[PDB]
């Protein structure tokens, strides 16, 4: 055949994606789609949301689609029959997956730039130009055309420059233009010192004598004129993405080629014996490669200039910022001024010789550059401060030596704080922007993968997904960081927004890796091989990417101390004043919730994350009681973030109900919660700075109980549970009453008790049998049987108890009161888990938690019969077997959970 | 509570009785936070 | 015996079932609270 079978499976690669390019232009007329957002603080914080978040996903799939260009070009570099064909078409599927997801994302940002401005449209026609750009550039991927190389060269170099003009489109074009404008002042100057090369390789040319090798000259001069023009072709397409790492490997495979073909060339040169050209061409193919190492050189110091690593140690700026202060206390003695002096020319000096010990222990050298700058602020300050205090001591009248020292102090404290800020702020920008934006590319890329792989059967019914059903849990802990970068860029001071995202990070690394090992066992699963082939590129950038998260996690963890006590009481002030801003547009009544909440689904997260925060607070008492302890201040930040996943839970349900009664209820339940929570926080630092006192560990133990209490606030103020909690009160208070000084009026007979009791139990039951019964069915269901059970229960109570003064013994009476206390014990754990089954119906262990919990009740009532009704009939051994009889016949209804641990062959038996 | 426990075996006192009953609340306390601890549901239970 | 049944289908996924069985703590954390209530009462015998 003409072209091979490989080529033959490419070329439907090429139908299959040149079909979704223009697809995806025909798709994107659907602009807008839009859901109100309203006057709500929290949907115009939403609109702030989705601006910064959705910036960065079209930021991210851009630097694969120019890794994936160039790949092709440093594919096809080579000869026919001589390129691995199969791995072209993975990198034109990557192309076409992000585009596919281009046009669904700028979707969203055209409904969110006609709310702002309006002037979206040239963002518009730029994205399907750069889509047309695809095309043809698609169309050059055919290797049956006679097309010459520098027609597919020239084809791909406006792709790159209008991605940029793009992303200039989008303005998070952060590189700064003389530095993408100097890479075209190196490639040209490449592809002219090649020419001029391969001039002198063409000049020797004519200088051999001997057939084939003046042929072998030229061949290797022509591969080089097209590996430099490939390089001139390759940095018009990475010019904006010299901070991607994902496409910089490429710049030094082809940097290897181009160096391969300086070698295939100096080789000839030497050939070229006792020439004059022979002593001119070395010297260039030296100067040749020379512009490849100091692009290079440069190359390097692109990613450098934004990743700078400086060690915050500190330990000498605390005696800087001390001795400040004792100039302005002791203004107006020449004996304590002059003094003082000195040892701040020591203090500032024992940090002189830490940071450049700091930079000889660091591995870049930006914001190790930057502490021989911020040393220099410090060594200034303190050289004129020292003349300056002589002329205030010596002369204490004269104002021009007041003056200046006023002047030198605050140009060395701040300038202290920028020494120390910036050391341990842009260790972060090296740290932690490129940790959340390499690891955003390569999370979607394999939910692209996955999506392709799941559209590559037939039939999507059931795929068995071990990363999709890991990719949606994954993808709403994507921009959690990236909500935090542009917030760090915003507040750089305060470590506040830089601690969340240590925390950010850590709760990533735990499904991320998971996905990984995942993804790298559904690598052989997918028939299509091109398709893997990124599959196992995106697992070693996803591997790339994990290496330098926990080298972020565990120094930045280190990099401060254990102060997140005071900052975690901080973070509940900013929700308050949003709450009572949503009380005051809960007051206005015209709320719009988000697209994403839902009635049923949020006040199953609401109870999750209330029970989620009281753990941590069990956890607070055990660290309370040890005292002193630095995860304390973790604990107390776990609580800030589980009472902020609280509150847009709480604000998710307000503006989904319309009632402005229970409106009012859920924000005064909530603002009581975070009243206590306040008081929390309060005390635990009076209990940090106590160690060992047992008063202060009972006093946040009743505060606990009643912020369950107010936890159990949030649970009685939900609309969908319907007495349940009268329920428990018609249950609680009539068995209490039933406990302390409870006597039968009339004892009467013993057989009309007995046969009163019997029947009065057998509904008992079977209203305890419907609670299993109603749980296929809606949780009001549940709220209606509760009543039922609940007023029947109540009803046994008093025939239970006026059969209790019928015993002669009083002793035998107890025991059956202690007996009838067990029965009503485990129906109020039964009703205690009935809150949580009508609460959440859809977790399959809780239905088993309430039935086994049913069986409880159904076995502490007929040992109480066993006790109190005549077994000389022998009716009452038939009646308490029917009873258990119907409780396991509706357990049989529903195998979702199993009932004990045993295996299968210890079930057999 | 065994140190109460041996003390009251075989006491049959009244005030010393409630010495134990005094002592088992901040044992109900301790039973009842790593309780609220196991009512996490991410470490509770994970849905097949 | 038939939830496992469940599991052993191929495109059936199993469940962790978190860390910690929950089912074993409500019915500890009641059972004891079911003996401090026996442990609340003044009057009773030291075989209970």
């Amino acid at each position: 055949p003409p072209l091979t079978s490989a080529q033959q499976a490419l070329t439907g690669t090429i139908n299959s994606s040149m079909q979704a390019v223009q697809a995806a232009q025909a798709t994107l007329d659907d602009f807008d789609t839009l859901p109100p957002l309203g006057q709500d603080a929290a949907s115009k914080a939403w609109r702030k949301n989705k601006m910064d978040e959705s910036k960065h996903e079209i930021h991210s799939q851009v630097d694969a689609i120019t890794a994936g260009t160039a790949s092709v070009v440093n594919l096809t570099a080579g000869d026919p029959a001589e390129t691995d064909y199969t791995a072209v078409g993975c990198a034109v599927t990557t192309i076409s997956s992000n585009l596919t997801e281009m046009s669904r994302g700028v979707k969203l940002l055209a409904a969110l730039l006609e709310d702002e401005g309006g002037s979206g449209r040239p963002l518009l026609q730029a994205a399907k130009g750069l889509a047309g750009a695809v095309s043809e550039l698609l169309r050059s991927a055919q290797p049956a055309s006679a097309e010459p190389r520098q027609n597919l060269l020239q084809a791909a170099g406006n792709v790159g420059q209008a991605s940029g003009e793009l992303l200039q489109q989008i303005g998070e074009s952060d590189t700064d233009p003389h530095f993408q404008d100097a890479l075209m002042q190196l490639a040209k100057a490449v592809a002219s010192a090649a020419a001029a090369l391969v001039l002198k390789a063409k000049s020797v040319a004519q200088r051999t004598e001997d057939s084939g090798l003046q042929t072998q000259v030229i061949a290797a001069a022509t591969q080089c004129a097209l590996s430099t023009s490939q390089l001139v072709a390759c940095t018009k397409v990475v010019a904006p993405t010299i901070s991607s790492p994902v496409c910089q490997e490429q710049l030094v495979e082809a940097g290897r080629l181009v160096a391969k073909a300086v070698e295939g060339c100096v080789s000839a040169s030497q050939a070229a014996t006792e020439d004059g050209q022979l002593l001119r061409g070395v010297g260039a193919a030296a100067t040749a490669v020379t512009q490849a190492l100091n692009e290079l050189l440069q190359h390097v110091k692109a990613h450098a200039t934004g990743a700078g690593p400086a060690g915050r140690y500190d330990q000498a700026t605390d005696t800087i910022l001390t001795v400040t202060e004792n100039i302005f206390s002791s203004m107006g003695d020449a004996g304590e001024m002059v003094r003082q002096a000195r040892i701040l020319a020591q203090a500032t000096s024992d940090l002189v010789n830490a940071i450049k010990a700091d930079a000889e222990g660091e591995s870049d050298l930006e914001n190790s550059r930057k502490l021989l700058s911020a040393a220099k602020i410090l060594a200034d300050a303190t050289a004129k401060m020292v003349e300056a205090a002589k002329g205030a001591a010596a002369h204490p009248d004269s104002e021009e030596q007041q003056q200046r020292l006023r002047e030198a102090a605050e140009g060395l404290r701040m300038a202290t704080n920028a020494a120390a800020q910036n050391a341990i702020k842009k260790k972060l920008v090296q740290r932690l922007e490129h940790a959340a934006k390499q690891a955003a590319a390569s999370a979607t890329q394999t939910i692209a993968a996955a999506q392709h792989a799941a559209s590559t059967p037939k039939a999507s019914a059931g795929p068995q997904p071990l990363l999709v059903q890991s990719c949606k849990a994954v993808a709403e802990q994507i921009p959690l960081l990236v909500q935090g970068v542009r917030g760090s860029q915003a507040q750089p001071d305060s470590p506040s927004a830089q601690l969340a995202l240590i925390a950010a990070s850590q709760s990533f690394l735990q499904p991320g890796g998971k996905m990984v090992a995942a993804a790298k066992a559904s690598v052989p699963t997918i028939q299509d091989q091109a398709s893997a082939m990124q599959l196992s590129q995106c697992a070693k950038n996803l591997g790339t990417a994990l290496a330098e998260l926990r080298t972020a996690a565990q120094k930045a963890q280190e990099a401060c101390g254990p102060l997140e006590m005071d900052s975690a009481l901080s973070v509940v002030q900013n929700l308050e004043k949003d709450l009572q801003e949503v009380k005051a547009a809960a007051r206005d009544g015209k709320l719009k919730p988000l697209p994403g909440e839902t009635m049923e689904k949020c006040t199953q997260d609401l109870g999750n994350s209330t029970k989620a925060v009281s753990s941590a607070i069990a956890q607070l008492l055990g660290e309370v009681a040890q005292g002193n302890e630095n995860y304390a201040g973790i604990a107390a930040r776990d609580v800030a973030g589980g009472l902020r996943s609280l509150a847009q839970a709480a604000r998710g349900v307000a503006a989904l109900t319309s009632d402005p009664a229970v409106q009012a209820i859920v924000l005064d339940t909530a603002s009581d919660v975070l009243d206590k929570a306040s008081s929390l926080i309060e005390e635990a630092k009076k209990a940090a700075g106590h160690p060992g006192d047992p008063e202060s560990q009972q006093r946040l133990a009743q505060v606990a109980k009643a912020v369950t209490q107010a936890l159990n606030r949030c649970v009685s103020c939900l609309p969908g549970q319907r007495d349940v909690d009268n329920a428990l009160r018609a249950v609680g208070d009539a068995s209490k009453r039933l406990l302390s000084d409870s006597l039968p009026p009339s004892t009467g007979t013993f057989q009309e008790a007995q046969s009163r009791l019997n029947e009065a139990a057998a509904g008992l039951n079977q209203a305890a049998t419907e609670l299993v019964q109603a749980s296929r069915g809606t949780p009001q269901d549940l709220a209606r049987a509760s009543g039922r059970f609940g007023q029947d229960f109540s009803t046994f109570l008093e025939a239970g108890v006026e059969m209790a003064g019928q015993a002669p013994s009083q002793e035998d009476r107890a025991q059956v009161v202690s007996n009838l206390k067990g029965i009503s014990m485990s129906s109020s754990k039964l009703l205690l888990a009935a809150k949580a089954l009508s609460t959440d119906p859809a977790a399959p262990n809780l239905k088993s938690q309430l039935a086994a919990a049913a069986r409880a009740v159904t076995d502490s009532i007929n040992q109480l019969i066993t006790m109190c009704t005549q077994q000389a009939p022998g009716q009452k051994e038939c009646d308490n077997a029917l009873r258990e009889l119907e409780t396991v016949r509706e357990l049989l209804e529903n195998p979702v959970q199993p009932i004990n641990d045993m295996s299968y062959f210890g079930c057999l038996d | 509570l065994v140190k109460t426990i041996k003390a009251l075996d075989g006491a049959f006192t009244e005030e010393n009785r409630a010495q134990c009953r005094a002592a088992t609340a901040p044992l109900l306390e301790a039973v009842d936070n790593l309780s609220a601890f196991a009512s996490n549901p991410e470490f509770s239970s994970i849905p097949a | 015996a038939a939830y496992l049944v469940g599991v052993s289908d191929p495109n059936s996924q199993a469940g962790q079932q978190g860390l910690v069985e929950p089912t074993q703590f409500a019915r500890a954390n009641q059972a004891i609270q079911m003996a401090c209530q026996s442990l609340g009462e003044p009057g009773c015998t030291q075989a209970q």
